């Protein structure tokens, strides 16, 4: 309907969700467990379904929303700001991850925390921060984009620190809550740099006449400063601050013991793109600036590399899984350095879906193990938690970006796009490189040693889950509902992938307008590739066969069966010589 | 390995780069004021510098030359498919 | 104020409707929307109506009231935002104000406007008068 | 001062206008006719701001207050400030109404320039 | 005349748009490769439809190119295509691993390739004859009902404008 | 009150400036065509 | 003429304007190619699937065929493929022919191909 | 089976199973063998007019 | 967690079921989905949005961006 297209209901179903968390928050007693339950579930479902409908038309068609709530603050003499909502294809990419991970993430909430006694306050504390996540994200001047940024920081102390009455949980929550101290004065004072030039708080009248204040300088005490390289400088600082990269990530390790979902949304999406959200919003200001030129390419690769291999090496679930956040980031940081916005968003939406999804199956996993995370103190979980098993396959293979998977092409896209311009090209191209294979580790090391290795759990836990008696149609070591909301989750992100996909890659482009002027050739190497580029990222997939060989034929252990798996190794080198001929040569 | 050929869109010099260069054409941050007042844009703390040559700049004169390149090389490979029809025709 | 954009020919915009492109127009605000229409009014007595049933029916019943409440001093309250901020001459994205807006805020130049029009028309009729009497 | 400030918000308005109503396939020629040049009119010397103070000299002071007077007198002699910047009795009502209705008279009978 | 001239372009600029890096084995395999009664057969007009679109882009629609081009090839073939290269990959990695090399194995492999060969070469002569030539048979009888005969026999004629073919139109 | 009684004078000093600008140009447009009725009588005569 | 519609028109400012055309698209030039592909797409909706899954474009074949030439062109010229392309084949020919000495003097193939 | 090129870049290009029209077979004699060698001939010329268009049409759209 | 008793006294929110929690449900949605109605109402008077496909915008028309005389 023309109505709908001319007057988004995006707003009244966010606020009919902001309203009923507010108030099951405060008229608690009135709603017990289920009360809650249902009141948010059905206030999400209306908001996601109502967001839903109008992400086709935002993302394809060239449709975005500025929407005024009223006056809001008198911040100079004689000026006010107002309340401003910017619904365009920057706000919506983020808003329609945070809300679909969120409604996933809120059904299979209740599954988790199942006899606990505090169930409706981790409920409304999810709420809480995914409420502030999509108001930061959908800013319209930079009041709001502030009163955001210090809300999901809020709300995340919440969040992390749930188990309140343990001053240990309260160390790491005040880790985070320091660097976020920091973030706000990084961010206030660059806001306050913009609004001392050019008068105005408003974004997009910001995206329109910063490139005229390029040649200009500011005054410090004994140096003068390029405008753009100092407002820059102060929007990657606290960026970098948000999005955990080297240095500014040890907040994000120790922010672990925050309860699974709250780790769901808060690793994959929302808190960690926060950052990369800024990068997208302010994309002329970087684009004109040389501290962004040379800080985002280097940091971004050092970060991938040390995520990457640190990773690699966790025993910990929930470690190895902020690891790959914190690698994933540096790549996310990589992407955009190399100058195609649409390869961005790409990688934002593939590693926030699938990285959600194995939160929610490594924390199921989690529970079965009486909260033991490591696991060292795991094996043999396939016939326990077989959909769990066969789930989490789907979702590492898609999150390593295996060959023949959808988390393969952003890796591919990163790849192709990347400068070579830089003076310090060959550490970061290395150190690429290295982060780049070290999916396949970690991917495999989590799944085999959690799924199917030897039996090295406490006997409690196997022997208690295989009693005779509870031999029924109704026997699951996890919930109908859990295993319901992550299938979803995987067909949901299957979907919208690949509509992001035909929308970006295909030869006829359909994606709207990025209200960017900075174009380059990248695409070309996708569309018109030459030879020397395919042999170059033939270099690299063969690596990446080598290590899969690796991790498949290495014996570390003494086994009946060793003699056999080099026999084995020695038939599948022969075979795929021998098909390789047969299939290249005669018929 | 070999580099590649990475750069701008060449049909898009007037545009990202032709502004760049068009800001310090148009030396517009130090006209005199409307109401003529006898100050300018240089009697502030945040002034305009017609004059730096720094910065981002290096950037923008390797993309230049980068183009510039590419479009010498496409002019190049278009003399060299025309000299062998002129070749190849007179036998 | 100016016109702050390059100009354009009539010969250009036939051209341009003739190939089937049209002028954008600001739209006026629906019923539903527009807070002074009869519309707007019968929402809002439904909407105080069914607050105070279902609030009796609440109290009756033991579930909390505080909302369907705030339902009733919402419509009054809203009417007064709505309403107040189109009377403002502040100009949004969405459509510029007109002189006789602006007059609303100047009854001393909007009655000497209407005057002076009003004799200049008969001023003009009359010169009409005499040209076709020629 | 204040009138100052207020150009600078409307002519930031206007961007903001003009960058919702035009793709930016165009946007940056458009703007870069008659607007970049009235943004970089209004900036920091020129205008206050958000600043404590602006340092101005007596002469700088006096061509202020004259451009708001000059603003007044223009505004003055139609009665547009009755209510909204002024304060006048119902007798002084008619006799301001009779006058610029004189001056509107007076004004559409020249002939043009 | 200017094909003469394409000739000699062939002489000079073929290996920058034709050749392809080979192996030894491919090298040697490039090295070897290199009645004016109608009497109602409307396959006449078919052959200058065929002759039509191939000197002429701007001539057919999309429905009609896919109906004179061949079927895209499919699973069943490409599947079956592909069992036999890995059975084949078997054999030949069972006989390396147990020495078992003879005339007779030999033989078999040899049959068994050529065997192959013939059942991957039977799918598409199968589509070509079953569900192209009624499409085929059809189009060319709206085609001699819109135009006439006459024009796509002198279409066929060997000797016939090329330049026309490439100029014609609709 | 607030929304109505209380406004910045520089704000009403700029609308009232914009009105005076309208009434300045219609003024202008009906010098034109009172113009061209003259002439127009001049030209009949 | 690879940068050339149907019918050889140039569209106006307002018609790009009005048609909604990416700034990615309106940086090359293929603008005249890419309008009226935009708009037979605009008057034959098409789920995403099925503009993934067909090859012909569908409704749309006419159009396609001159977009694709257009992007075949302006991607190739953008990033001298036809060039690096007939420089990694026989590249001493191509140094004896004189192709391009620019990009000539400075490429060197990788060790691992053929030395 | 739809996107394969990963095997392209990793392993190569594999021969492809036959594909062919049979259409031809509709002339015989003189008539086929004349029409074999105008549509050889007008194959190579396509190819080697891609490649002269390709390389001139750099000017083009300046 | 083995469940342990809560002080009556307390005012605190472990293990708690509202037996009437329907009707406190349906009492605390609709008249909040009301007032947000009446909140997007308000809001949609000062809503913008780019002009439809197949419009342009004419340079000349108020709606168009403006300048200021001096
Ligand atoms: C079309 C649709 C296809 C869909 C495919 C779906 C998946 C199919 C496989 C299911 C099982 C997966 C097990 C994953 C876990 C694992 O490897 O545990 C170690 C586990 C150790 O247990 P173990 O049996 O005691 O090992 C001792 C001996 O090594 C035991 O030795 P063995 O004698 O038992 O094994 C010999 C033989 C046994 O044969 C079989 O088992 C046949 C059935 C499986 C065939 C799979 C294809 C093989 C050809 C390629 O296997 C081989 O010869 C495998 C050689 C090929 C793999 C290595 C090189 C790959 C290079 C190219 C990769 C391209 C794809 C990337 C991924 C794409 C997305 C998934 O090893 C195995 O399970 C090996 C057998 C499976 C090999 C194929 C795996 C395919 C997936 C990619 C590689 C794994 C990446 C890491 C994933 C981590 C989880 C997210
Ligand atoms: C003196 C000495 C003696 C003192 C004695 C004590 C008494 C106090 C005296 C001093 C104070 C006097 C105040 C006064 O004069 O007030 C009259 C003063 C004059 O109004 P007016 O002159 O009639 O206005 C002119 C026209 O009516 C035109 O009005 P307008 O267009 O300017 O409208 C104003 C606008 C002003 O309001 C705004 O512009 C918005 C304000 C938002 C506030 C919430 C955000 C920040 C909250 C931070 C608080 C701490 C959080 C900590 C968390 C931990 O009002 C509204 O927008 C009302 C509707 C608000 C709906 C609720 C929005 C909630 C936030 C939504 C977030 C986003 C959700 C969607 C997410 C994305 C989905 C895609 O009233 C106001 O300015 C309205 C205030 C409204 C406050 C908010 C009410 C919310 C209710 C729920
Ligand atoms: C030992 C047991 C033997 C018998 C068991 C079965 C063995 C054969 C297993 C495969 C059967 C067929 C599967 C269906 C799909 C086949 C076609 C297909 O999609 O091919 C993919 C692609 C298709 O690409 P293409 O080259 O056919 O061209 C594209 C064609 N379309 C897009 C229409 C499909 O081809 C390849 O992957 C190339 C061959 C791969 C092998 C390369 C050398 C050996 C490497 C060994 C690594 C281990
Ligand atoms: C005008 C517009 C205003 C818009 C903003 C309104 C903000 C309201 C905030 C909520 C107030 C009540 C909080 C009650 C918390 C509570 O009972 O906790 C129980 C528990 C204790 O449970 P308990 O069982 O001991 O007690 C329950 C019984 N009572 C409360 C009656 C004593 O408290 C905590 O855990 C302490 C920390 C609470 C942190 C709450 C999360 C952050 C809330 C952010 C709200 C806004 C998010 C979205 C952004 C909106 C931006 C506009
Ligand atoms: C304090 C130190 C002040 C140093 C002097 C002022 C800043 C630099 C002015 C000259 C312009 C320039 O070089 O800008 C680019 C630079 C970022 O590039 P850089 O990190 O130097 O690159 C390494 C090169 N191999 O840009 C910068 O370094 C800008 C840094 C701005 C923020 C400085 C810290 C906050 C303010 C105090
Ligand atoms: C994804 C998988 C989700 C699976 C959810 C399963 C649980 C559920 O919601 O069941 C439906 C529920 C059943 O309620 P029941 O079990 O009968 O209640 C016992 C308490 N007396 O029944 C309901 O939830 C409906 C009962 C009334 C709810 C409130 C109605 C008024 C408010 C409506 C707001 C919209």
């Amino acid at each position: 309907l023309d109505f709908l297209n001319e007057y988004p209901i995006i707003l009244l179903t966010g606020l009919l969700f902001l309203f009923t968390t507010i108030f099951s928050l405060i008229c608690l007693s009135y709603l017990g467990l289920y009360g809650v339950f249902i009141l948010n579930l059905a206030s999400i479902l209306l908001f996601w379904l109502s967001m839903l409908y109008y992400f086709n038309l935002i993302v394809s068609e060239n449709y975005y929303y500025y929407i005024s709530l009223g006056k809001w603050m008198y911040l100079s003499n004689g000026f006010r700001v107002s309340f401003d909502l910017l619904i365009d294809l920057t706000s919506i990419s983020f808003s329609f991850l945070t809300l679909t991970i969120g409604v996933f993430v809120y059904i299979y909430t209740f599954s988790y925390f199942r006899y606990e006694p505090l169930v409706e306050r981790l409920i409304l504390f999810l709420n809480s921060f995914m409420i502030s996540m999509i108001l930061l994200v959908s800013s319209g001047n930079f009041i709001v984009l502030f009163l955001g940024w210090e809300l999901i920081g809020l709300t995340s102390f919440f969040l992390i620190n749930f188990w309140s009455t343990r001053v240990g949980t309260l160390k790491a929550a005040f880790k985070a809550f320091s660097f976020n101290k920091l973030s706000d004065l990084f961010l206030f004072f660059a806001i306050l740099i913009i609004f001392s030039t050019t008068y105005n708080l408003d974004i997009l009248s910001f995206n329109n006449q910063i490139y005229l204040y390029e040649s200009y300088n500011i005054d410090m005490f004994y140096w003068s400063i390029n405008l753009i390289e100092i407002i820059s400088f102060f929007f990657i600082s606290c960026a970098f601050i948000k999005s955990a990269q080297f240095g500014a990530h040890i907040w994000l390790p120790d922010s672990m013991e925050a309860p699974v979902p709250a780790s769901a949304l808060i690793h994959s999406a929302t808190l960690v793109s926060a950052g990369i959200y800024l990068l997208l919003r302010l994309s002329p200001l970087f684009e004109l600036s040389k501290y962004a030129y040379f800080i985002l390419p280097l940091i971004g690769s050092v970060t991938a590399f040390y995520g990457g291999l640190v990773s690699a090496f966790q025993s910990d679930t929930k470690k190895t899984l902020a690891y790959s956040t914190i690698s994933h980031c540096g790549f996310l940081m990589v992407s955009y350095s190399t100058g195609v916005l649409e390869f961005v968003i790409l990688y934002l939406y593939v590693h926030g879906f699938f990285k959600a999804a194995t939160f929610l199956c490594v924390g199921n996993v989690n529970r079965f193990n009486r909260n033991i995370q490591d696991f060292k103190r795991m094996g043999g979980f396939y016939k326990y938690l077989p959909f769990e098993c066969l789930a989490s396959f789907v979702c590492m293979i898609n999150l390593s970006g295996l060959p023949l998977t959808l988390g393969f092409y952003i890796k591919h896209l990163l790849f192709i796009g990347l400068v070579e311009s830089y003076t310090l090209y060959p550490l970061i191209f290395s150190s690429l490189i290295l982060g780049a294979i070290a999916g396949v580790f970690y991917s495999y090391r989590l799944f085999y040693s959690i799924f199917f290795d030897t039996k090295k759990g406490k006997k409690a836990i196997y022997l208690q889950a295989s009693r005779i008696i509870l031999n029924s149609k109704f026997y699951s070591n996890t919930s109908l509902a859990s295993n319901l909301s992550i299938t979803f989750l995987v067909l949901i992100s299957y979907t919208v992938i690949l509509y992001l996909y035909c929308t970006t890659l295909n030869n006829y482009y359909s994606l709207s307008d990025l209200k960017s002027i900075y174009i380059n050739n990248a695409y070309s190497y996708f569309y018109k590739p030459d030879y020397n580029f395919l042999n170059a990222v033939s270099i690299l997939n063969w690596f990446v066969i080598i290590l899969l060989i690796s991790v498949i034929y290495l014996n570390w252990r003494w086994s009946y069966y060793y003699t056999k798996s080099i026999d084995s190794l020695s038939k599948f080198i022969l075979f795929s010589f021998f098909f390789f001929i047969f299939s290249k040569y005669i018929l | 390995t070999t580099p590649r050929q990475l750069g701008i869109d060449t049909n898009d010099l007037k545009g990202f780069l032709g502004e760049y260069y068009g800001q310090y054409k148009k030396r517009s941050g130090i006209r005199s004021n409307f109401l003529g007042l006898d100050v300018t844009g240089e009697n502030s703390i945040i002034q305009p510098n017609y004059d730096r040559k720094n910065g981002i700049r290096d950037v923008i004169d390797s993309l230049n030359a980068d183009a510039g390149k590419r479009k010498l090389i496409n002019l190049e490979a278009k003399n060299f498919i025309e000299r062998v029809e002129k070749e190849c025709e007179q036998r | 104020m100016q016109n702050a954009y390059p100009e354009i020919t009539d010969q250009h915009r036939e051209f341009l409707k003739k190939q089937g492109l049209k002028v954008y127009e600001p739209k006026p605000l629906p019923d539903q929307i527009n807070p002074f229409s009869k519309t707007y009014w019968i929402t809002n007595a439904f909407i105080i109506g069914v607050s105070f049933l279902a609030r009796r029916h609440a109290l009756k019943v033991g579930a909390p009231r505080i909302f369907w409440s705030g339902c009733i001093v919402g419509v009054p309250l809203a009417a007064i935002i709505s309403r107040g901020k189109s009377d403002q001459l502040d100009e949004l994205v969405g459509a510029r104000k007109t002189l006789e807006q602006k007059l609303e805020y100047a009854p001393i130049t909007r009655r000497a406007w209407e005057r002076a029009l009003a004799t200049n028309q008969e001023y003009q009729n009359e010169i009409k008068t005499q040209i076709q009497d020629l | 001062e204040l009138f100052l400030n207020e150009y600078r918000k409307r002519i930031n308005n206007e961007v903001r206008r003009a960058a919702i109503l035009t793709p930016t396939s165009s946007l940056r020629e458009k703007m870069n006719h008659k607007i970049a040049d009235q943004i970089l009119d209004l900036s920091s010397p020129h205008v206050r701001g958000a600043h404590f103070q602006a340092v101005r000299s007596w002469t700088d002071a006096s061509k202020i207050v004259n451009y708001v007077e000059e603003k007044q007198t223009k505004i003055n002699k139609y009665g547009l400030q009755f209510p909204l910047l002024g304060n006048m009795t119902e007798e002084q009502c008619a006799s301001k109404e009779d006058e610029v209705y004189q001056r509107l008279l007076k004004e559409m009978q020249k002939p043009p320039k | 005349d200017q094909h003469e001239l394409k000739a000699e372009m062939i002489k000079e600029l073929s290996h920058y748009y034709d050749h392809h890096d080979l192996s030894l084995f491919g090298k040697v395999q490039h090295f070897v490769e290199h009645n004016f009664s109608e009497s109602k057969q409307i396959s006449r007009t078919v052959f200058a439809l065929k002759k039509i679109k191939t000197f002429n882009h701007d001539f057919f629609t999309s429905e009609e190119e896919m109906i004179l081009e061949p079927l895209p090839l499919g699973i069943l073939t490409y599947g079956l295509k592909y069992a036999f290269a890995g059975v084949d990959a078997a054999l030949l990695t069972y006989f390396w691993r147990n020495w078992n090399f003879n005339v007779r194995t030999i033989g078999l492999l040899g049959g068994l390739v050529g065997i192959q060969m013939a059942t991957l070469h039977i799918p598409n002569l199968v589509n070509e004859v079953v569900i192209q030539t009624p499409r085929r048979r059809a189009l060319a009888k709206k085609y001699i009902s819109a135009y006439g005969p006459q024009f796509f026999h002198d279409i066929v004629n060997p000797k016939y404008d090329i330049e026309h073919l490439r100029h014609l139109q609709n | 009150y607030q929304g109505l009684n209380l406004a910045n004078p520089a704000e009403s000093l700029f609308s009232l400036n914009t009105a005076a600008e309208e009434i300045e140009d219609k003024i202008r447009q009906i010098r034109i065509d009172n113009d061209k009725l003259l002439q127009r009588k001049a030209q009949l005569e | 003429a690879w940068n050339e519609n149907q019918q050889h028109y140039k569209y106006s400012k307002e018609e790009i304007e009005a048609y909604q055309v990416p700034m990615r698209i309106k940086a090359g030039p293929c603008v005249d190619t890419y309008i009226p592909l935009k708009k037979c797409f605009q008057e034959n909706p098409t789920s995403f699937a099925a503009k993934m899954l067909d090859g012909r474009k569908g409704k749309c074949a006419k159009e396609f065929k001159y977009y694709n030439t257009c992007l075949n062109h302006w991607q190739t010229y953008e990033n001298n493929s036809h060039v690096t392309n007939a420089y990694w084949a026989d590249t001493s020919k191509a140094n004896a022919d004189g192709i391009s000495n620019t990009y000539g003097g400075s490429f060197r193939k990788g060790l691992a191909w053929l030395n | 089976y739809l996107e394969p090129s990963y095997f392209h870049e990793t392993f190569g290009h594999m021969s492809q199973p036959p594909k062919y029209d049979l259409i031809d077979s509709n002339i015989n004699g003189v008539e086929k063998k004349l029409n074999k060698q105008i549509l050889h001939r007008e194959h190579n010329e396509h190819k080697l007019d891609g490649f002269v268009s390709m390389f001139k049409g750099s000017d083009v759209a300046k | 967690f083995q469940k342990y008793p809560i002080p009556r006294y307390l005012h605190v929110g472990q293990w708690i079921v509202n037996k009437n929690w329907k009707w406190n449900t349906f009492h605390m949605f609709f008249p909040t989905a009301i007032l947000c109605f009446m909140v997007w109402r308000n809001s949609m008077i000062s809503t913008a949005k780019p002009p439809n496909y197949g419009e342009y915008v004419d340079p000349q028309s108020p709606v168009a961006p403006k300048a200021i005389k001096y």
